[PDB]
């Protein structure tokens, strides 16, 4: 077994670090695959970071892994950082790829290929879970906040890119000029799923409406993925495959 | 002794090999690797594909066969100290699996959000594909299968039955590799847009979700760690 | 570099690029190179390709080795997707600024919303200098000049690092104590209610309140600075002005067209009727980025890519001048190594063995006529 | 079918069957039918247009209820690279066959239930 | 026009259909236009009498490989042969397993205790032979059908 | 009463109404008022709006305070 109390503590600490590595990087791989194949195109390009589609889609598809990892970590260890660790791992993988491949392999500027910020939403989700340990309360209030705070959290980053520019007779934002100048051979402009205006777009409501829709759908997706993570935690021994 | 320096090798081998792979693809991405019908493409990326597939098959066969042949027959007469050492070795295997999963499913996958988004595909064997699906995926599949086999053949907790969370964690991410068929079919036919979030990607996603079974796998390994040498100290 | 893999018949019948010109073949960093030409949208647009209702004038290149300074269809700038009409001919102009040193194969391409990339002829353009010398200045309507290479980079890095640090601080705060196995045992064996106690709840409340307050304050500060912002400008642009070409005075009827399998030549029999009032002669056959020239009639001087140019690849059985009103039938053979290099011979693999192209007819004075031909392409094996 | 059955009997694992045997079931379909349909793919010069023998069969033998456009067949795309149409379709079919086999194993498990629903 | 075509609303087109008689009788022949998303548009129909015997009908065609075949029976023998061969292989597999008792004794053996007795060598050897022979025959048949008919579209 | 909220550029480039006329400005119950004019469909029709392949000539009003007796495009009902 173990020699003494001290050696047990040291063994537990070593296990803690190794299992933290395993959790963090398996989450990085799986969450990054899910994110980049469910929100990657908006996350890739500043001229894709719009007010309708980016704000709508990103929190909805990104609340998935935080819900499951929360439902496991909080329930089994009272560790209230499942959402934070998921978001940090996604950001780390995204930034590594942006710097070494988007800017390293290809030579797209970082101010063009930067990822979105998600830590505020993750922190809200984690704190709202730890306080008032109710998973239902988390799914309703914390997911609401996660959806709502996405665009305001990223506004300090993308606001300078929205300064209007008179570009060769046409009005363009700085992000628009970035997308125009830095040629993406595989990504023509029409692929861009961004706000284009509708006849039923009343007043200045595009960003808040998208944020509230994303918050509601985030509630729904969090509710689903809490139980998905509950299943993924199963310790069953399927006798034969 | 307990946890030994096999963990350092587990990290370093993947780090060094994938850094060299990244250097190789940085050197031969353009300039023998843009035109899939050029003769230099055959010598620098098709040969890479052939060699890597053969080496992956050989390495998987050898590693899995050795792990299964050296399986512990007398698991009953295993001391708690030896069980703790084997649990640490299995944790090293899981660390290697996590590192390989990162390299495969994050780095080289999004590295494509960087290759195609920039070039016009020329084939189902983009040099990067010759890196992601035919390396960043078989390598982590081999590591996951090896970790599962080691758990089953050395840990009494993971013996006497197939653990469902471990099986999911090991096989689901494997299903991403045959899912490449859906990727190809739904790139050439369905969807000519380079949309990364196209439904032709819900195939790595669905099976990327199965990696969440690492949570059940890890609580199982925690219980296996805390069998005889659980303490005391912990809960005392 | 992405063609030679697409279907031969689809490359033949989507868009015909001609009158292509390049301002320079070798450039310095920050120097501008302009690509001009015309493209004609083929009438027999394949049903598998969506109609070019939404199309984008793109550049085929290995990443931003050039930056697209300007692009025009007709005479007007087209930074967004545009609508093209089948059967119309448009003139285009793309202005590129060199950014990365090296030898780059630059293609002019048209991306169609539901059909994918239509790659035109590519030309090798040499860039010399250093990437560090590249500048992309732009002046905003707020009266400030910024360099797009590094503008907002510091702010982006700062905010991302700040939020990452906040998350790492949260995780480390909870990670100072033992993490996995003792906490799992405490939760399992009896009620836990001991690993989360004040001031842990106070720290979490502080984290939540600080996160919300910092987000609000940062948004307000980013609104006070940059008080003038506009949304992303998007939307397909209609009313592209096509070229008003004169009606051709030459009518050509294709009476069968064959190619040998295997081979590097394509043979077709044409009935050419000369209207107007000048003797014409067949000078060129363009099928898919490949120009087969009758050197005795016409010579290329626009610096067309050599691997796509067949200087004497067009052989006409009787290419004597065709008097006005006269109709004759000739055997036309287009033969060049390009026919196999660019896999135009692989139309045998295609599910639609039909070709399309452009015939260029030249008279004595030098003025030229463009006529379009399309017919089934029948392989011959014996 | 033979591949699916033998891969199940050997290595009785249903998971192994769903992964390997279904892969083989999807992959061997087109090569298994090639000896039958290959003679029908001989090219024919038919009234100025290139047509396969199967194409001429469909043209000649009139199906009043089945016009040609209903035919969901390969028509070519701008993203069809080289000679890959058949293998790509075969591999996609094999992967989807793995998925469908996995689903229908449990569907058949349910359909085998010997329960006595006391009242309907 | 052996394939689908595009028509323009408001335009007038002239058409010509050539039919070869195949089956005797009195047939109401309509010229019709099928539209992708609207269904059949049937034109006027005319009674056309066909006399003779169906056995006299021929549908010759000459391929680009220089052979003349009759579309009425071309490849019929090959299709029948291959289908019968594969059906026979499957029936042989089933009968091999069906020589022994099938349902109730095997069910009882599986239920009452571990079975591990109804599938024993050389049953595994026979199954391995079946699998290997199936794969090898498929590969050989594909190669043979590629050597013959080397030109296909 | 439903405009002033739609996007300015979409109101500018969809349909231009001109030569508008109203037969009467004040009417009795059961009395008829006729609205005439011309509208031009803009060539630069926004891509976010579907092409007017299916369009209906409607009246903007707060419920059936009037009944639409007739409506014509060209000269036909
Ligand atoms: C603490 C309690 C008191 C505060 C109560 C707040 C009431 C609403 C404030 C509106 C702000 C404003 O100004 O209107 C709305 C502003 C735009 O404004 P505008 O451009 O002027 O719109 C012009 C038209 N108007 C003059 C009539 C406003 O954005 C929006 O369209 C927001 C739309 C959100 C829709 C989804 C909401 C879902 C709620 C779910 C609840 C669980
Ligand atoms: C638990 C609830 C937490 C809520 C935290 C809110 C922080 C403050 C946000 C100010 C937004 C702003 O300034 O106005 C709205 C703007 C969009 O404006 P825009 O017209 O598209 O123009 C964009 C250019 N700007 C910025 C120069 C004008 O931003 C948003 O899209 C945020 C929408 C969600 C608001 C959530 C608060 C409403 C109540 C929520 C509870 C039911
Ligand atoms: C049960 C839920 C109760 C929540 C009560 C609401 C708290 C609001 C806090 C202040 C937010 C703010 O002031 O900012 C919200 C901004 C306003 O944006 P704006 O007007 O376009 O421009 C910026 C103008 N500023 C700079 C003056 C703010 O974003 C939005 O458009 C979202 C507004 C919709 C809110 C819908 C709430 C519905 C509640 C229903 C209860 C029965
Ligand atoms: C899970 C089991 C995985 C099995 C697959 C492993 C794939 C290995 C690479 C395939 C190469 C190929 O196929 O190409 C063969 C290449 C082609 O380059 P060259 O033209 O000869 O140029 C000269 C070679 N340079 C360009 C590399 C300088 O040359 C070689 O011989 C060199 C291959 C070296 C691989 C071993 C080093 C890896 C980093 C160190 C830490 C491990
Ligand atoms: C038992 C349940 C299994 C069923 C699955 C079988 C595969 C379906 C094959 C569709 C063929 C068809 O039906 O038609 C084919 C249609 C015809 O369209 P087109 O006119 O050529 O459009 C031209 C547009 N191109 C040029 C881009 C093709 O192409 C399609 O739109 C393909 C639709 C995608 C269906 C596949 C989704 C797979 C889900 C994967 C998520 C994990
Ligand atoms: C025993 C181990 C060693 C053998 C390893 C085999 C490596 C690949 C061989 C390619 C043959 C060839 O020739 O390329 C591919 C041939 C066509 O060839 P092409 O027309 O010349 O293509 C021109 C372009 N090129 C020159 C770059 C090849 O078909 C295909 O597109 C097949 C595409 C399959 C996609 C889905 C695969 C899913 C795999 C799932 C795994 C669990
Ligand atoms: C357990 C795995 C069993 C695999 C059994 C394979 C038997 C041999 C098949 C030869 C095919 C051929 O000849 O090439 C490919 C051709 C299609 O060619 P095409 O270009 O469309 O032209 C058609 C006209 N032909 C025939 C005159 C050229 O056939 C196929 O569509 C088969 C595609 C699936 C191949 C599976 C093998 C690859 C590895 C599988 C494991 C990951
Ligand atoms: C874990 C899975 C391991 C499987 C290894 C591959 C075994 C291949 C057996 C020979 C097949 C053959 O030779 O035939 C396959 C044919 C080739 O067709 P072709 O090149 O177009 O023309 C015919 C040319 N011939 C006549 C010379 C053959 O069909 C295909 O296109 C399918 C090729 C894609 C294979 C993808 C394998 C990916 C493995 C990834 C491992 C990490
Ligand atoms: C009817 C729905 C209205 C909203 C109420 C939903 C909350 C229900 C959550 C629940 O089931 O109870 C879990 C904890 C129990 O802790 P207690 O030991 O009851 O603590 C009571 C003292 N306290 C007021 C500081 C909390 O109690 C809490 O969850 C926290 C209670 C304080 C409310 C504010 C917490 C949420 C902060 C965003
Ligand atoms: C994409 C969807 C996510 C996959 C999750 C589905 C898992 C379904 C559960 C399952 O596999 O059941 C196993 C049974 C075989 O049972 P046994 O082997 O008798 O095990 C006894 C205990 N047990 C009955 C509770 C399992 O049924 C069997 O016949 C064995 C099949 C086991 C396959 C499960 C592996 C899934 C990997 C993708
Ligand atoms: C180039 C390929 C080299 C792979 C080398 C494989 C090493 C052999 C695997 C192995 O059995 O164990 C190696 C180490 C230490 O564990 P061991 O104790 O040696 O394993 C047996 C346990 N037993 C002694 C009690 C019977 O266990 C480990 O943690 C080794 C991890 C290696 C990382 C995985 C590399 C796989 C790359 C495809
Ligand atoms: C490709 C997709 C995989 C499908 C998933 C099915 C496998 C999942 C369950 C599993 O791994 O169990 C098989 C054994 C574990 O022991 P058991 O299943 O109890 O049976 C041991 C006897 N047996 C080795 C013949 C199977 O594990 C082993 O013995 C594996 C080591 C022996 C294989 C080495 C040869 C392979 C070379 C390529
Ligand atoms: C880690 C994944 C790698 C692949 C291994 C997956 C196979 C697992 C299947 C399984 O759970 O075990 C069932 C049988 C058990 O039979 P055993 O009594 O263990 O027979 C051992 C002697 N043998 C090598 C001839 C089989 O053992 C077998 O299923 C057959 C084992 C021989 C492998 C080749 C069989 C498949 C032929 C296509
Ligand atoms: C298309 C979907 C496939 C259909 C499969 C669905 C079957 C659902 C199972 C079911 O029918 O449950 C029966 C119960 C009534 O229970 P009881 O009649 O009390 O039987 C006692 C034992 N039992 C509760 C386990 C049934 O619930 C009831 O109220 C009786 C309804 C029974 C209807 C089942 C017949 C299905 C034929 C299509
Ligand atoms: C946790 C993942 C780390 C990925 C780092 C990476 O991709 O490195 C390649 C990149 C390549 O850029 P550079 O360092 O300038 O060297 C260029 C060499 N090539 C072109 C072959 C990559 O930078 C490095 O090699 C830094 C070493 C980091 C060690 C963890
Ligand atoms: C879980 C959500 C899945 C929604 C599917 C989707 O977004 O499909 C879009 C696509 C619409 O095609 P579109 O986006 O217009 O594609 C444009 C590019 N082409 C024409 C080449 C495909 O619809 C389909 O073809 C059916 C998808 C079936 C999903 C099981
Ligand atoms: C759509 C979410 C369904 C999640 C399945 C969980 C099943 C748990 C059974 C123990
Ligand atoms: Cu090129
Ligand atoms: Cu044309
Ligand atoms: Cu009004
Ligand atoms: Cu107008």
């Amino acid at each position: 077994a173990v020699r003494s109390h001290a050696e047990a503590v040291q063994v537990s600490r070593t296990i803690d670090w190794m299992a933290l590595f395993v959790v963090f990087f398996v989450i990085v791989g799986s969450y990054h695959i899910h994110a980049m194949l469910t929100m990657g195109d908006w996350d890739f390009w500043s001229d894709w970071k719009d007010r309708r589609l980016w704000v709508t889609v990103t929190p909805i598809v990104l609340v998935t892994f935080p819900a499951a990892v929360q439902s496991y970590l909080w329930e089994r260890y009272r560790l209230p950082w499942g959402a934070t660790v998921c978001v940090l791992g996604l950001l780390l993988g995204e930034w590594i790829n942006r710097y070494f491949n988007f800017w390293g392999w290809t030579y797209f500027p970082i101010n063009f290929v930067f990822p979105a910020s998600l830590v505020p939403g993750a922190i809200i989700l984690d704190t709202v879970l730890m306080l008032s340990g109710s998973y239902l309360f988390t799914a309703i209030v914390g997911a609401m906040g996660w959806g709502l705070i996405f665009y305001p959290g990223n506004w300090p980053i993308i606001a300078p890119l929205h300064v209007p520019v008179e570009y060769n007779g046409m009005l363009m934002s700085i992000a628009d000029i970035q997308g125009y100048n830095y040629v993406r051979t595989g990504t023509p402009e029409y692929i861009r799923m961004v706000e284009k205006g509708t006849l039923r777009t009343f007043g200045k409501d595009v960003a808040p409406v998208s944020a509230f829709f994303s918050a509601f759908m985030s509630i729904l997706i969090y509710f689903m993925w809490h139980f998905i993570g509950r299943w993924f935690s199963n310790e069953r021994f399927l006798q034969s495959t | 002794l307990l946890d030994k320096k096999w963990l350092t090798f587990a990290l370093a081998i993947y780090t060094v090999f994938y850094l060299w792979v990244r250097w190789y693809e940085g050197v031969y991405g353009w300039s023998a690797g843009l035109d899939s019908f050029a003769p230099e493409f055959e010598t620098y990326w098709m040969n890479f594909l052939y060699t890597e597939i053969v080496l992956e098959i050989v390495t998987a066969s050898i590693l899995w066969g050795y792990l299964w042949k050296t399986r512990d027959r007398n698991l009953a007469a295993l001391t708690p100290r030896e069980e703790l050492r084997r649990n640490f070795t299995h944790l090293v295997w899981l660390v290697a699996y996590a590192w390989a999963i990162y390299w495969g499913a994050s780095y080289f996958t999004e590295q494509d959000g960087t290759w195609h988004q920039t070039i016009v595909r020329d084939t189902d064997f983009t040099p990067s594909h010759i890196i992601e699906f035919y390396l960043s995926y078989p390598i982590y599949i081999i590591t996951g299968f090896a970790a599962f086999i080691y758990a089953k053949t050395r840990l009494p907790f993971f013996a006497k039955g197939i653990s469902l969370p471990y099986l999911v964690l090991v096989v689901g991410p494997f299903m991403i590799l045959p899912n490449v068929g859906l990727n190809e079919w739904g790139h050439t036919f369905w969807f000519m847009e380079e949309l990364f979030v196209a439904p032709l990607h819900y195939g790595f996603v669905i099976f990327g979700w199965l990696a969440l079974a690492v949570m059940g796998t890890l609580t199982q390994t925690f219980y296996s760690f805390a069998q005889g040498g659980l303490g005391q100290s912990l809960c005392e | 570099h992405g063609e030679k893999s697409q279907a031969a018949f689809m490359r033949m019948r989507t868009i015909h690029w001609y009158d292509l010109s390049w301002s320079k073949e070798k450039v310095k960093i920050n120097e501008t190179v302009e690509i001009k030409g015309k493209f004609h949208v083929f009438e027999g647009w394949p049903e598998t390709v969506d109609e070019p209702d939404v199309a984008f004038l793109n550049v085929g290149m290995p990443g931003p080795v050039f930056i697209r300074k300007e692009s025009y269809i007709g005479g007007q700038l087209v930074p967004r997707s545009v609508r093209l009409e089948i059967g119309k001919t448009y003139d285009f102009r793309v202005v590129l600024k060199a950014r990365r040193p090296g030898d780059w194969h630059v293609h002019t391409m048209m991306n169609v919303q539901g059909g994918g990339p239509i790659i035109g002829p590519g030309k090798w353009i040499t860039v010399e200098g250093s990437m560090s010398e590249f500048r992309n200045p732009v002046t905003t309507l707020t009266g400030q000049t910024v360099d797009l290479e590094n503008y907002n980079e510091g702010n982006t890095y700062f905010w991302h690092a700040f939020w990452f640090a906040i998350g790492v601080a949260w995780i480390g705060y909870w990670s100072r104590r033992p993490i996995f196995i003792p906490r799992l045992l405490m939760v399992d064996a009896g009620r836990a209610d001991e690993l989360v106690s004040a001031t842990d709840r106070k720290v979490a409340m502080g984290f939540l309140a600080a996160t919300i307050l910092i987000v609000v304050m940062a948004m307000s500060s980013a609104n006070s600075k940059y008080p003038i912002t506009i949304p992303l400008q998007a939307g397909t642009m209609r009313g592209m002005k096509p070229l008003e070409l004169p009606a051709p005075t030459v009518s050509v009827k294709v009476e069968d067209a064959t190619y040998r399998v295997p081979g590097r030549a394509m043979r077709m029999k044409l009935t050419i009727t000369n209207h107007g009032n000048s003797p014409i002669r067949l000078g060129e056959f363009y099928t898919a980025s490949v120009r087969f020239l009758d050197s005795d009639v016409y010579k290329d001087t626009t610096g067309y890519p050599e691997d796509l140019l067949a200087e004497d690849g067009l052989s006409v059985s009787d290419n004597s001048p065709l008097a006005p009103g006269e109709t004759r039938t000739v055997d036309v053979t287009a033969s060049d190594a390009a026919w196999e290099v660019y896999r135009l011979s692989d139309i045998i693999y295609d599910p639609d063995s039909r070709f399309a192209g452009l015939l260029f007819f030249f008279d004595a004075t030098g003025n030229r006529q463009v006529v379009q031909i399309d017919a089934p392409l029948i392989p011959s094996f014996m």
